[PDB]
């Protein structure tokens, strides 16, 4: 049962890589989607649907 | 109409896709579909040879009726994520060693290989997807479980158990065990048959439940079921 | 040609015919709009059915004309053709009626008794050509009333019948009785079949799905000889002592009295094959 | 004991990662989002219905060209469809019936498969014979394999059942590089946009972030309560959303490493299939197995629509790559177009 050892040493390494990460705040993470949404908003036919002449499943 | 020649010939083409699949999809219709399962390596095998790494795919033919049985054992997985792909199944297969009530699993301490079978029998069995779904119950290794019982009481695997310790009770007493894991006797049967490791009529016994099977859901069709 | 005056007949065939087109037209409507819109796939099966249910939907749209034709002390003033055409169309969807009840039990007599048979194969594309060649055979078989004259004018009361008191039809007279003979032994051998087969699967026949269904099988038959039956019985009466029945007013009123019961079982077919199904949408 | 104090170090952390995404979360997106115009009412009609598989659809996946698909179904035959023209550009009899992943190429010259086979069985579509025959079985995942997405015409990801995402080279046939860490069945995949990095959604309720070139986890998701059936990348990439089966679908943020918005209503109780983005991830359509799907309001979590019209649960969704359309498979054995 000595295995154990090392698949803990292997899971508290990957909770120590993904703890030292740089993280934005959410409200910046939050702007930059809808600022994508907003940029792009007009090239979605499925948000903004295409009148019948560009709608190629018509 | 508005087409062009390749318009027409790739139509033409999906018109021939379209009748090859149809004569694909009435080729397995007439095809019976079985869910082999069991817990661990108890008697998978033996029915497998009296009948003929993910899924194994055992194909035989009796009485002009074609059979598909899958194997899903070493598909160490959440059984929940894929067991709705054999919701259409015509029967499940469900194969129990009867000497195993005294051996134990190995895989956790104190842990019955006979109530191993009785939980996998009763999450399978109750199970949202096989609520009509019947139930073609093997009993392997009946003539072992005969020889050993005189050595080994059924006791120490069924406390309750107040019956002689002979062949036909505590044969009996398990296959009622078994049964009464089904809580949907109302809309399913189960089948339940003992199998020797040669005994020849075991494809008959599939033959028959699948026939019952067959009627209930003929019935159905003509909206008299 | 005759002048037979059973007023009792006036009394009991108007009420009779507007029941059994009442509730037969809402009945068969009903199971039509569910074989056609609500089920979405079709079953060798359910043509059988939807066949069944069409020649009794039919001859229940018969029914409105002989009711005139009885509410006014059997006068017939819609003139000849359309009597040809009335008797026609009552005979062909009594037959295909009958052709249909038939076909219905050997398909679950092919479905009992012969679960894995090649007859159960078959597309619902071969089941129309089955249903399409039987429409014309039983339509070839009931031409010849569109062949002759039926109008009987008496004191200015004219008859359109084709079974008429005088004497024997004749073909129309055959094809009564065989039309019911033949078909009872079909129907009753494969009911007997069927349960007989059905109680064999001890696990099965413990089912009450199986016992309801294995009780509607003889329930099926039971109506055909019940609502048959009385009919061909009357008829043969007369066709045997024809001399001294001729004109009978007795054995007239008998025979169109009972001759109302088949258009009784177009009514309750959709009853006993359509609601009576714990499957059908 | 060394082992509890290795627990009481990793609890240690998980502690100091949650105090680390408590502290940097100060406006959520409903509160910044609360403030601009709703997408008001999304309504999409069948335009097509794709006709001819005879068993439950498991699978589907959308052409580059936004004009072919490919989609699985238990008949064991992968058909290809001209979704313009409703017709079947290819049937491929599967040797494994029970198919539960497949996958288009970029290029277009390729299609894989996969399921309780364990085998992520690659098409060459474009054959000198004019057949699809098989490429290559890409064998070694001891599980069933639950999604397959391809990188190029060579590189592969599949996802898989035995707790485990794994990186193909078609070329060799070998298992290039393989992703662990997970704890339940993976369900789910999906491929960021320049393909340097993919998330997978399974059954330990946690999504995790891998980097396809180093292959090993980048970032772990959790907030679930159930397994979790579906997932897809914002369309910058930057951001993916989750589906599982406690009816509720998560956004989650790669920079922030938070959840930022739960897509649930009370009467939404069944789970979740499939989970797919608009071409502007404004509307987040999620296929459930209450046999239809609903389209989300991605940055205020409203309903926007329903798309109803399944007779049985749908179990895959698909937006072309120029978000024209949206495809619903579902066990029915139908597949329909949506604009
Ligand atoms: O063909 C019929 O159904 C019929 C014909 C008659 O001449 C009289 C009666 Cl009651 C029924």
């Amino acid at each position: 049962n000595t295995a154990s050892i090392a698949q803990a040493r292997k899971l508290v390494e990957q909770l120590k890589m993904e703890a030292n990460i740089d993280r934005i705040k959410v409200s910046k993470a939050a702007a930059d989607l809808m600022a994508y949404c907003e940029a792009h908003a007009k090239e979605d036919p499925l948000l903004t649907p295409v009148p019948a002449s560009e709608n190629p499943f018509r | 109409c508005t087409l062009s020649a390749e318009d027409k010939a790739a139509v033409e083409r999906s018109k021939m896709i379209d009748r090859n699949l149809r004569e694909d999809g009435e080729k397995a219709a007439r095809e019976v579909k079985l869910l082999l399962l069991g817990a661990g390596e108890s008697g998978k095998n033996t029915i497998v040879k009296q009948m003929k790494t993910g899924i194994v795919e055992t194909h035989f033919t009796f009485k002009d009726l074609h059979f598909k049985m899958f194997d899903v054992g070493a598909q160490r997985s959440e059984r929940k994520k894929w067991i709705h792909c054999f919701e259409g199944v015509t029967a499940i297969i469900f194969c129990v060693a009867l000497s195993d009530y005294d051996l134990v699993l190995a895989e956790d301490e104190e842990m019955n290989r006979m109530h191993a079978s009785m939980k996998l029998f009763d999450s399978i069995c109750n199970n949202k997807w096989f609520t009509d779904t019947s139930i073609i119950l093997f009993l392997n290794k009946k003539d072992l479980f005969e020889e050993k019982i005189k050595k080994s009481p059924l006791t120490i695997c069924y406390p309750e158990y107040a019956g002689s310790n002979t062949y036909e009770e505590a044969a009996a007493y398990i296959q009622c065990q078994f049964e009464d894991l089904n809580k949907r006797k109302d809309t399913k049967e189960i089948y339940t048959h003992f199998t020797c490791s040669t005994d020849t009529k075991n494809v008959q016994f599939v033959f028959d439940a699948v026939t019952d099977v067959i009627i209930k859901n003929n019935l159905k069709d003509c909206g008299l079921f | 040609c005759c002048r037979i005056e059973g007023d009792t007949i006036s009394q009991v065939m108007p009420p009779l015919l507007i029941v059994a087109f009442v509730l037969g037209a809402l009945g068969n409507g009903v199971a039509l709009c569910g074989f056609c819109f609500h089920m979405k796939t079709w079953k060798p099966s359910t043509v059988y059915l939807f066949n069944l249910a069409v020649a009794d939907f039919l001859l229940m749209i018969c029914l409105p004309f002989r009711t005139d034709y009885y509410l006014r002390r059997r006068h017939w003033a819609f003139g000849d053709i359309p009597c040809r055409v009335g008797l026609f169309t009552l005979a062909m969807n009594r037959a295909g009626s009958i052709v249909f009840l038939t076909v219905v039990a050997a398909d679950r007599y092919f479905k009992v008794v012969h679960p894995h048979h090649a007859v159960n194969t078959i597309s619902t594309r071969v089941a129309a050509g089955i249903v399409c060649t039987l429409w014309a055979l039983v339509i070839l078989g009931t031409v010849y009333l569109l062949l002759e004259n039926h109008l009987c004018v008496q004191e200015t009361a004219v008859s359109c019948e084709s079974f008429i008191m005088e004497s024997a039809n004749g073909w129309h007279d055959i094809m009564f009785q065989l039309e019911f003979f033949m078909p009872l032994g079909i129907i009753l051998f494969c009911s007997f079949k069927i349960v007989w087969s059905l109680r064999r699967r001890q696990q099965l026949a413990r089912q009450a799905r199986m016992k309801k269904a294995t009780r509607f099988i003889m329930v099926v038959a039971i109506v055909f000889i019940t609502c048959y039956l009385p009919s061909v019985s009357a008829r043969l009466y007369f066709l045997w002592t024809v001399p001294s029945s001729a004109c009978d007013p007795s054995v007239h009123g008998a025979l169109h009295i009972t001759l109302s019961f088949t258009y009784m079982n177009s009514m309750l077919d959709p009853l006993v094959y359509y609601f009576s199904s714990p499957s059908f949408p | 004991s060394e082992l509890d104090q290795l627990r009481q170090e990793a609890e240690q952390l998980k502690n100091q990662i949650r105090d680390a995404r408590k502290a940097c979360a100060d406006a959520t997106l409903s509160q910044i989002t609360n403030n601009i115009d709703p997408v008001g009412r999304i309504q999409m009609r069948t335009r097509r219905t794709l006709r001819g598989h005879l068993a439950k659809i498991y699978a589907m996946h959308w052409g580059t060209d936004s004009r072919l698909l490919v989609s699985a179904s238990q008949d064991g035959k992968l058909i290809i469809w001209d979704s313009y023209t409703t017709n079947k550009v290819h049937a491929i009899p599967l040797r494994s019936s029970w198919v539960m992943t497949c996958a288009y190429a970029p290029s277009g010259n390729y299609v894989a498969c996969g399921g309780l086979d364990n085998i992520c069985s690659i098409y060459n579509l474009k054959t000198r014979e004019g057949n699809v025959r098989v490429s290559r079985e890409l064998a070694g995942h001891t599980g069933y394999l639950s999604c397959c997405r391809f990188l190029d015409d060579n590189q592969i990801v599949t996802s898989s059942g035995d707790t485990t995402c794994a990186l193909w080279d078609i070329e060799t046939g070998q298992q290039t590089t393989t992703f662990t860490g997970h704890t339940g069945d993976v369900m789910s995949l999906s491929l960021a946009p320049d393909t340097r990095l993919f998330v997978s959604g399974a059954c330990d309720a946690s999504a995790k972030l891998w980097d396809v070139r180093e292959g090993m986890c980048r970032q772990t998701f959790t907030g679930h309560e159930s397994d979790i059936n579906a997932i897809c990348f914002f369309p910058n990439g930057n951001a993916f959303a989750t589906g599982s089966d406690d009816a509720t679908c998560r956004l989650f943020d790669l920079r922030a490493d938070q959840e930022l918005m739960t897509y649930s209503h009370d009467n939404i109780i069944c789970g979740i299939t499939s989970v797919s983005f608009s071409k502007s991830g404004r509307l987040l359509l999620a296929g459930y197995d209450d046999f239809n799907c609903n389209v989300w309001d991605a940055l205020k979590a409203d309903r926007a629509g329903v798309l109803a019209g399944h007779d049985n649960r749908v179990s895959c969704l698909g937006v072309t790559d120029d978000g024209m359309a949206v495809a619903t498979g579902s066990w029915d054995s139908f597949l329909k177009i949506w604009n």
